[PDB]
């Protein structure tokens, strides 16, 4: 699977989760940012590696970071 | 691979034994066969015009395979097609070259199998080990002494073949 | 040429049997799981 | 010129080199 | 599911990508699962012994195939007229016209004519018969077996070297300088003095008589008295016929200089004295480092103490010792940069100063050897920068390298890269502009208007070495000079004869075309360096991707965000610079080959007038010399250049096929493949057969590599077919 | 990544002072700066003389003048050592 | 490897299929050889009538 | 029973059993068949020179190639003499030339190649080398041809009186 990380520079804008086509990311409560929430990745096995979450990230360096790793049928986007 | 009867197994020992007994027969038979000139047009060099570029050899004289060598090769091709058909589609009773993955490997014969005068497996293995050694003995004897392998076969048996 | 028979004997073996056999074995090894 | 026996000696030594190559490749592969 | 046994991430991939990536990552032992440093260095050691053996099997094969199928004994009788045979052809696809067309070389069978020069090398070093070429082939088969057994043996538990052994820098340097470089150069002098020198003079010396045949008539008594100049007395006369006793001297060590007048090669006594000098020098250099007896240098102490007190290098080389030793990629990069420069020296010095008898009249061999070693040079130099990029990504620790030369190179990475960008642009704009100026003016019927700039600096260098063509009267060219007077008694008479004579490639005449092409090569070397340096320096990060190090050396991209990040990895700058390497070695070998074929005709002025504009390069080099090559077969027959005629088209095909992988990218191909997966599953009588691995399109990085390989292979095969067939067909 | 070995007796030679410590001179660490400066001038004169007397090189050069001609580059390292020793108070 | 051989998509069944395919293919090739050798029209491309 | 014309190896096997364990041949006899085979190769390459000189003479403008004649002499004629001298050495002194006195060295302290019954043929071949070179300098095509023929007769005579044992081994 791919490995998806969220760094503590996340402002909790929820945009990376909305971008996610594969329900990899979700919002959890976090007191670090003003929004009271940070992104989380409890479903990186469904991560295809599209990196749409990275594009939606408005932080200077993407708080969400996809690291392409081992490929599976799910992470390869194979309908066969 | 090894779990199918391939490698240094008694199945391989038996199969190479069968091939070496046949090979000793074939070497004796071709020695007798070309000693009396019973291979037709043995020296006749095959023409590339009929057979194509597979017939070329590059020997300075003739530049082609001889008819004798082609005939022995065609005999070998006959038993190779038998070999492939027996390997992939064996008989119901025949021993198979590639044993099923889950099989019981036959016990190794040891230094000497028990002697049975009939058409037994033990007799096959003894003769097969002797014939494989015999193939090495003739091939080395011919190599060492600078004689044709047909000639050393004839010399060992006291020139009975020719 | 001395041993002129050897190019006729080896070039088809090395050029057809060798790849065929090693491709067959390589195919079996890459596909196999255990 | 090279004899057929000389070519056979070269083929023997290259077979010994092939066996040592197999043994090194199996050792490197573990 | 178990083929990449070194990679569980690939061995669980259900696609065809697993096979490709397991094949492509096989030799990257550092990335293998559960890899310790002990096991890494011990597998590299054993696989280095396997490379040693492959080289020896390759050399034994060349010797065996020439001893068996070549015409070496016919060639050594008459080396200027007989064409050397590489090996015979047994091809069952040949027609009888093809069999007849390849039956040259004085033999009765089809053959390839050797362009490798091995006949000239084996002739020069002593080999006379097929029996000793075969004996060399046998000895190399034995050595290949010895090094295969050594590779297996040093994988055995008691014989496994420790990491302390693998990083003993001082003992390895002492032994490689004094034993591997120096003593084997000294032993090579012994081979020349004991074997090659007597057999160049007609006297056979083999293992059968070499302990009872003295190389010198006096014989090891002048050496053990200090009367060393007695070994230079009575050199080979100018009447010497190589291989025979007529005109032969008795000297075994000389500094005559220039070339043997018949073979047009360097004197073998000069070569024997060269390896004796360079041997003693390297042996002395191999006593530099401290190993076990308290004398010598510690490499750590030398590197730590070389920080200039002005502070301009920062901490200097503090910590460079550890970085080098711990980083196999830093070592590979130093080794490959060093080796790439040498094989460029090999290419440049072997055409201008040939060492082999009757080569430099084998124009095909000279062209093939130069082209071969320059392409090897470009590959080694690009790989050196590649492994410097891999070093920065994988092995470079900034904390261990604080304010070093390495940190301070990264600190000004933008000054380095922007000034390489400037010099590349500078040279490119002007060199192309002058070339286009020349093309436009010549096209407009005004060749005089061409901007032709004389290569005065290089001509001054030629004159400084004694060329009298330009009338500089500098150093050696001036008869009454300190430099000229000093070498007059030793090497200058021969060198002046060699340089001034126009029969050799030593300091070939240079004019405006030479200037323009040298500037083109400067643009190419600077631009390949720009791409490679930009890749190495930005390997660990950039403004576009700050955390690039975390992704590795070879990754596809960071996605379409931040504007687009295609070809952002350091591997992708290797990929892009590989085209620039091919382009520069193209410019170098096109220049070398065109200048040499024009000189070899006796028509050097045709290069002098046509090389200053690009249509001269197109019509007078590529189009004019294509005609023997592309007529290797036609509807009127074929000749022995048909194979190069077929290879030339084959190179054009591979090269163009590479464009498919480089222009068309993955999403198109994955959508094709999904329709093929549908079609196979829906086709009756065919859906009985199922793939074990799901067919996927090639990866982004993999297709860049596949297109690069196809581009490169097409480049090599096209040019090799051209440089060999045009020179063979023309013979001049 | 693993301990990198160095020969026994390897000591620290990194310096940021005016001159390196005399330990960078190895076996010449105890030589006075006057002794290096005099050896440096002596080596420069004898090396330059021995070099000069065999500038037209013959097939019979004097081996002592060849060996003595090696003192000219050796004199360079000698005066660098002289500078290091004077700036260490030696 | 499974005990059942009644289907092609089994190890034993595909081995039986391969066995049959070899015997059939060599026999069919032989049958074609016998027929073409015996019949002159088959030796030509259908131009024997012409 | 004889030595191959080109490769020079033993040709046919034809208690003095040829097989290695039972071989009755000495290492001296095996060295003698090696030397005799080398003599055979060098002597059988004399027709090649004769053919080349005939091609040179029948050309439209004929010139003797001193380089070819001298290089052939250096490659084969000098080799033929050295092989014959070694056979004479082994015939005269005996086992000592086979390594019985040690490594080949100066002052080997063994009976010379001269004083051998077969040495006179070696003198004939040495005269042939001198004639081949003298004719090549002179430009005399016929001289090279006859001189090579003299060498060929001498080498064949050497082998006939030598009666070398052929060790197939
Ligand atoms: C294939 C079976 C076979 C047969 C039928 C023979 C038959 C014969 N061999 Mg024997 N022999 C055999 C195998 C065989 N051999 C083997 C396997 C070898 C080892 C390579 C030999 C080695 C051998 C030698 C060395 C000689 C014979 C000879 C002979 C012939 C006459 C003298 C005699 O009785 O020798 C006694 C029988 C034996 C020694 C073996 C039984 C005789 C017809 C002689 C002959 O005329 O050869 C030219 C002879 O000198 N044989
Ligand atoms: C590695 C160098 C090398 C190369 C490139 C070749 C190339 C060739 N050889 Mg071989 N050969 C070599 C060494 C080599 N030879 C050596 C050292 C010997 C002495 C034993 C021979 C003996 C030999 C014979 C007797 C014949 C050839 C022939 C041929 C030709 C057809 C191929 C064939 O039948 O191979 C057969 C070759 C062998 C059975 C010997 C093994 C060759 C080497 C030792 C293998 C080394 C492999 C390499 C180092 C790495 C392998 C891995 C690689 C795939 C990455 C071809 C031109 C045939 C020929 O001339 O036709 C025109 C032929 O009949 N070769
Ligand atoms: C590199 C080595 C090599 C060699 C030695 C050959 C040899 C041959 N090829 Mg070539 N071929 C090769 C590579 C090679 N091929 C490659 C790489 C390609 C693709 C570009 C081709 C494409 C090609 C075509 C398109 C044709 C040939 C043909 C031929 C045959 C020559 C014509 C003749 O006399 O017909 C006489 C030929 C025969 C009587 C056929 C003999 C059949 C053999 C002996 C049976 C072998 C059993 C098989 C190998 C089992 C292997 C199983 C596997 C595990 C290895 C001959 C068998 C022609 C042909 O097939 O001939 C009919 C032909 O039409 N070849
Ligand atoms: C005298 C002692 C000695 C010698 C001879 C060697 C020799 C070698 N060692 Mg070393 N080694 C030694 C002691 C020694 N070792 C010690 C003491 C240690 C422990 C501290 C090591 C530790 C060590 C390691 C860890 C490794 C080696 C390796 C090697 C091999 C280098 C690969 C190669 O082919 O380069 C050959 C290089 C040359 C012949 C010189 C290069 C010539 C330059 C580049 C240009 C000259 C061009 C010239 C004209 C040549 C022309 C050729 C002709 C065609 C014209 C080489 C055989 C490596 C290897 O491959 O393992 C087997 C390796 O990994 N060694
Ligand atoms: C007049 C404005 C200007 C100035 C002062 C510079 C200054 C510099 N540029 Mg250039 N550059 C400019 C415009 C300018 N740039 C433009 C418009 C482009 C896009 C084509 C570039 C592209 C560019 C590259 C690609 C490179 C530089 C480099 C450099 C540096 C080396 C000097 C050199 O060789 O120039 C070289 C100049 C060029 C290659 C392009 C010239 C572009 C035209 C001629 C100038 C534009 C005129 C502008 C419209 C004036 C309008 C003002 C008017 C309204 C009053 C230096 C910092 C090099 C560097 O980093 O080396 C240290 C380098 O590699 N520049
Ligand atoms: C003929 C083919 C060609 C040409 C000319 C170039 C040109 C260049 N390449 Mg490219 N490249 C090519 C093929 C080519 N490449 C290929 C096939 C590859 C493989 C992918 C690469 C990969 C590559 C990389 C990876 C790099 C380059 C770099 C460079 C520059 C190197 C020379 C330089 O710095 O200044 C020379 C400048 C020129 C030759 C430009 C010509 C000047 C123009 C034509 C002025 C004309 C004005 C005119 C009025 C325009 C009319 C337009 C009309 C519509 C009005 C330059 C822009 C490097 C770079 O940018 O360094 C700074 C770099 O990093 N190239
Ligand atoms: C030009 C470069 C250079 C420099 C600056 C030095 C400098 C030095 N060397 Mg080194 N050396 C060099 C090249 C160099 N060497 C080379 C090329 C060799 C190989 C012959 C050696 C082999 C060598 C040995 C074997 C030893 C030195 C030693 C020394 C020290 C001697 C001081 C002295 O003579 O006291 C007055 C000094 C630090 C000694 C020392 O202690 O090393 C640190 C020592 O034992 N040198
Ligand atoms: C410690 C080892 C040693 C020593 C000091 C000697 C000493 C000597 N040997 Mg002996 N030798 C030895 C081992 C040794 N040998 C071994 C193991 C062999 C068997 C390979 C030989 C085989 C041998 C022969 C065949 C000859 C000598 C000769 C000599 C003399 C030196 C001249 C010469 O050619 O050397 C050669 C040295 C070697 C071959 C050793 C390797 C001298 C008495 C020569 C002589 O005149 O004999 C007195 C002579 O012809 N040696
Ligand atoms: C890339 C590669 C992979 C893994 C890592 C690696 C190991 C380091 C590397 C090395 C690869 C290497 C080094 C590969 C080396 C490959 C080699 C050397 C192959 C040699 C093959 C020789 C053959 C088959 C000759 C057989 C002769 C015969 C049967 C003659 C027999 C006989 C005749 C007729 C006469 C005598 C009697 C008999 C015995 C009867
Ligand atoms: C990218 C990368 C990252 C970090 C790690 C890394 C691997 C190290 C690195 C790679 C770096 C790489 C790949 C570096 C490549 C570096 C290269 C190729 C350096 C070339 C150096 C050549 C020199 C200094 C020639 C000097 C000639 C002279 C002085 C001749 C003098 C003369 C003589 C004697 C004779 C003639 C007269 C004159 C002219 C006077
Ligand atoms: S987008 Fe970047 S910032 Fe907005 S939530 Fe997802 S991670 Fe946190
Ligand atoms: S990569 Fe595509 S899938 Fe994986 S997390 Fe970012 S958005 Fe969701
Ligand atoms: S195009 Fe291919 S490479 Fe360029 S960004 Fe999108 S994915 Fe990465």
């Amino acid at each position: 699977s791919h490995s998806v990380k969220v760094y503590d520079t996340c402002i909790g804008c929820t945009q990376c989760v909305r971008a996610c086509p594969c329900d990899v990311l979700e919002m959890v409560s976090w007191d670090g940012c003003k929004a009271g929430q940070i992104a989380s990745a409890p479903r990186t096995e469904d991560c295809i590696g599209c990196k749409r979450c990275e594009t939606a990230c408005p932080t200077d360096f993407l708080s969400v970071r996809v690291y392409l790793g081992g490929e599976t049928t799910r992470s390869m986007g194979l309908a066969y | 691979f090894g779990g199918r009867g391939l490698g240094v197994t008694v199945n391989a020992e038996r199969w190479n034994g069968r091939h070496a007994m046949f090979g000793i027969f074939a070497m004796v038979m071709t020695s007798y066969m070309k000693g009396h000139g019973l291979i037709p047009d043995a020296d006749k060099v095959l023409d590339i015009a009929q057979w194509g570029p597979l017939a070329a050899v590059w020997d300075g004289a003739g530049n082609g395979i001889s008819n004798e060598r082609a005939i022995i090769l065609i005999a070998h091709v006959h038993v190779l097609v038998v070999s492939v058909i027996a390997a992939i589609a064996p008989f119901g009773f025949q021993d198979t070259l590639v044993k099923e993955k889950g099989y019981t490997p036959e016990s190794p014969a040891g230094l000497i199998p028990p002697f049975k005068t009939g058409l037994t497996a033990e007799a096959e293995l003894i003769n097969g080990r002797l014939a494989m050694l015999g193939v090495i003995s003739i091939v080395t004897a011919s190599l060492f002494t600078g004689t044709s392998v047909v000639d050393t076969i004839n010399l060992g048996m006291g020139k009975i073949l020719y | 040429m001395t041993a002129a028979y050897l190019p006729s004997i080896l070039v088809p073996i090395i050029g057809l049997i060798f790849p065929g056999l090693v491709m067959a074995f390589a195919f079996i090894y890459i596909e196999q799981d255990e | 010129m090279i004899s057929d026996t000389q070519i056979f000696i070269a083929l023997i030594l290259a077979l010994v080199s092939l066996v040592l190559a197999i043994r090194l490749g199996r050792a490197l592969y573990q | 599911t178990k083929f990449p046994k070194f990679s569980q991430a690939l061995a669980q991939d259900p696609a065809t990508r697993r096979i490709w990536y397991g094949l492509a990552t096989a030799h990257d032992l550092e990335s293998h699962d559960g890899m310790t440093e002990e096991n890494l260095y011990q597998k590299i050691f054993a696989s280095h012994f396997g490379h040693l053996a492959v080289i020896f099997l390759w050399t034994s094969g060349n010797l065996f195939h020439v001893a068996w199928q070549g015409n070496f004994e016919q060639w050594v009788l008459n080396p200027l007229k007989v064409k050397p045979i590489a090996h015979a052809i047994w091809d069952p696809h040949f027609g009888q016209p093809a069999v007849k067309a390849f039956t040259k070389g004085g033999v009765s069978y089809p053959v390839n004519i050797a362009t490798s020069g091995v006949y000239h090398w084996w002739y020069t070093i002593g080999m006379r018969s097929n029996t000793d070429l075969y004996a060399g082939s046998l000895f190399l088969l034995f050595l290949a077996g010895v090094f295969l057994f050594a590779g297996w043996l040093h994988l055995q538990p008691k014989f496994r070297p420790g990491l302390s052994w693998f990083k003993n820098n001082e003992s390895r340097l002492n032994h490689h300088l004094s034993g591997l470089f120096g003593f084997s150069s000294l032993a090579w002098s012994a081979h020349l003095i004991h074997v090659a020198i007597p057999e160049a003079r007609g006297q056979h010396v083999c293992w059968d008589n070499f302990t009872k045949v003295a190389p010198h008539p006096a014989g090891l008594q002048p050496f053990f008295t200090g009367n060393w100049g007695a070994y230079a007395a009575s050199p080979d006369t100018t009447n010497h016929i190589f291989g025979t006793s007529e005109g032969a001297g008795t000297a075994i060590l000389t500094f005559l200089g220039g070339f043997h007048p018949q073979t047009q090669a360097l004197w073998l006594t000069d070569i024997a004295h060269h390896h004796l000098a360079i041997g003693v020098v390297f042996i002395f250099a191999g006593h530099m480092y401290r190993t076990n007896w308290g004398i010598g240098h510690s490499l750590k102490e030398i590197l730590d103490a070389h920080r200039p007190p002005g502070g301009r290098l920062g901490a200097g080389h503090k910590g460079i010792f550890e970085t080098l030793t711990n980083s196999l990629h830093f070592q590979l990069g130093l080794a490959l940069a060093s080796l790439g420069v040498i094989t460029s020296l090999v290419a440049q010095h072997m055409y201008a100063l040939p060492s082999y008898a009757f080569i430099a009249k084998d124009y095909v061999t000279q062209s093939a050897l130069y082209t071969h070693h320059q392409y090897i040079a470009g590959f080694l130099m690009v790989g050196a920068f590649a492994h410097g990029a891999i070093f920065f990504v994988r092995d470079y620790d900034p904390e261990q390298n604080k304010n070093n030369v390495l940190a301070r190179i990264l600190d000004h990475k933008e000054a380095i890269i922007s000034h390489l960008s400037w010099v590349s642009l500078f040279l490119g704009f002007h060199t192309l502009g002058i070339y286009v100026h020349n093309d436009v003016v010549v096209a407009f019927g005004t060749p005089e208007k061409q901007i032709l700039v004389e290569p005065v600096f290089a001509q001054w260098i030629q004159a400084s070495s004694g060329k009298a063509l330009y009338g500089f009267d500098v150093l050696l060219s001036s008869t009454n000079s300190v430099a000229a007077n000093a070498s007059s008694n030793i090497w200058l008479p021969g060198w002046l004869e060699a340089i001034n004579s126009g029969k050799n490639s030593l300091f070939l005449p240079i004019g405006p075309g030479d200037f323009l092409i040298h500037h083109a090569i400067a643009l190419a070397l600077h631009t390949t360096t720009l791409i490679l340096v930009k890749g190495a320096l930005d390997a660990r990060g950039s403004k576009l991707m700050p955390d690039k190090k975390d992704f590795g050396y070879a990754f596809p991209c960071d996605g379409p965000g931040r504007g687009g990040t295609c070809d952002i990895s350091a591997w992708d700058a290797f990929y892009l610079s590989m085209f620039w390497m091919l382009n520069t070695i193209g410019w170098v070998t096109f220049y070398w080959h065109w200048k040499h074929i024009t000189i070899w005709q006796g028509n050097a002025g045709q290069f002098n007038e046509s090389s200053t504009y690009i249509m001269g390069w197109l019509r007078d080099y590529l189009w004019l010399n294509s005609s023997p090559l592309i007529n290797g077969y036609n509807p009127f027959g074929m000749n022995s250049l048909s194979v190069w005629s077929w290879m030339f088209l084959f190179g054009h095909l591979i090269w163009a096929t590479g464009f498919m992988f480089l222009i068309s990218w993955r999403g198109y191909w994955q959508e094709l493949i999904e329709t093929l997966v549908w079609a196979h599953e829906r086709t009756p009588l065919a859906n009985l057969v199922r793939w074990k691995d799901k067919p996927v399109a090639l990866s982004i990085v993999q297709a860049r590599l596949v297109g690069l390989i196809h581009f490169t292979a097409g480049y090599i095969f096209t040019y090799a077919a051209f440089v060999i067939a045009s020179t063979t067909g023309k013979f001049g | 990544f693993s301990p990198v070995p160095s020969p026994e007796g390897t000591k620290e030679t990194y310096w940021e002072t005016k001159a390196p410590s005399s330990d960078v001179l190895g076996i010449g660490a105890g030589v006075s700066s006057g002794n290096f400066a005099a050896a440096s001038v002596f080596a420069a004169l004898v090396g330059g003389y021995c070099t000069g007397q065999v500038i037209p090189l013959t097939v019979e050069p004097n081996p002592l003048f060849l060996a003595g001609s090696f003192l000219l580059p050796y004199s360079w390292a000698l005066h660098v050592a002289a500078w290091i020793q004077k700036n260490n108070g030696k | 490897e499974t005990e059942a051989k009644d289907q092609l998509q089994t190890a034993k069944g595909w081995r039986q299929f391969t066995s049959g395919w070899l015997v059939g293919s060599v026999g069919g090739a032989s049958f074609a050889y016998i027929l073409i050798s015996n019949i002159p029209f088959l030796q030509t491309a259908g131009m024997s009538m012409l | 029973a004889s030595l191959d014309p080109k490769t020079g190896f033993p040709i046919q096997g034809g208690s003095a059993g040829c097989q290695p364990m039972t071989q009755a041949a000495s290492i001296l006899d095996k060295q003698r068949t090696v030397l005799a085979g080398k003599i055979t190769v060098a002597a059988n390459k004399v027709p090649v020179l004769t053919a080349a000189v005939d091609k040179m003479k029948t050309a439209k403008k004929p010139k003797l190639d001193r380089d070819y004649v001298l290089r052939y002499s250096a490659l084969y004629l000098t080799t033929l003499v050295d092989a014959m001298e070694q056979y004479c050495l082994r015939d005269a002194n005996g086992a000592k030339a086979a390594g019985g006195a040690g490594l080949p060295k100066f002052k080997e302290t063994l009976k010379p190649a001269s004083s051998s019954s077969l040495y006179s043929y070696v003198d004939t071949v040495k005269s042939g080398i001198a004639a081949v070179s003298a004719a090549a300098k002179a430009g005399d095509f016929d001289g090279v041809n006859k001189a090579a023929g003299d060498i060929k007769t001498a080498a064949d005579s050497f082998l006939s009186t030598a009666n070398p044992p052929i060790i197939f081994n």
